[PDB]
């Protein structure tokens, strides 16, 4: 006898292909803006 | 040394009953408070069936009964198609086998 080709039924080699493939993570993290803020008490100036 | 598959990550399943083993009157077992069936799945038995595909081999050459089956209206067409799914079976199992190796070559160290 003579069985020319045959091949395993189905699993690892057909998944070679897909990994599967990763990915990136980044943060959650942010300021405040400063810029407007001055203080809401205010008398020393008035040693005008 | 209990070997799995390399590959394995979980491979138990576990179910419990309250109801005991039973006596059957000609029995053959002792009255227990406990027991256990086990199926396992494995390779092994992949060898076995290599045994008997080779004791398919060994008459097929010597076309050995064959005719006790062609007169019922089957093919010897019939035995080879049914001989080369018990070769992707022999040749799967080797595959679920593997260490999940998928490589082409060996590579070696520094040794004296």
């Amino acid at each position: 006898p003579d069985l020319k080709n045959v091949k395993s039924k189905i699993g690892s080699t057909e998944n070679l292909k897909h990994q599967p493939g990763g990915g990136k993570v980044q943060i959650i993290n942010k300021k405040l803006d400063l810029s407007n803020v001055q203080s809401k008490c205010g008398s020393k100036d008035n040693i005008k | 040394s209990i070997q799995f598959v390399d590959w394995c990550p979980t491979g138990f399943k576990v179910g419990i009953n309250y109801q005991p083993p039973t006596v059957v009157p000609g029995g053959d077992l002792a009255k227990v408070q406990r027991a256990v069936c086990m199926l396992s799945n494995t390779t092994a038995i992949a060898e076995a069936w290599a045994r008997l595909d080779h004791k398919f081999d060994l008459m097929y050459a010597k076309r050995a009964f064959v005719h006790w089956y062609v007169g019922e209206g089957m093919e010897e067409g019939e035995f080879s198609e049914a001989r080369e799914d018990m070769a992707a079976l022999e040749k799967d199992y080797e595959e679920v086998g593997v260490d999940s190796v998928e490589g082409e070559g060996e590579e070696e160290g520094e040794e004296y």
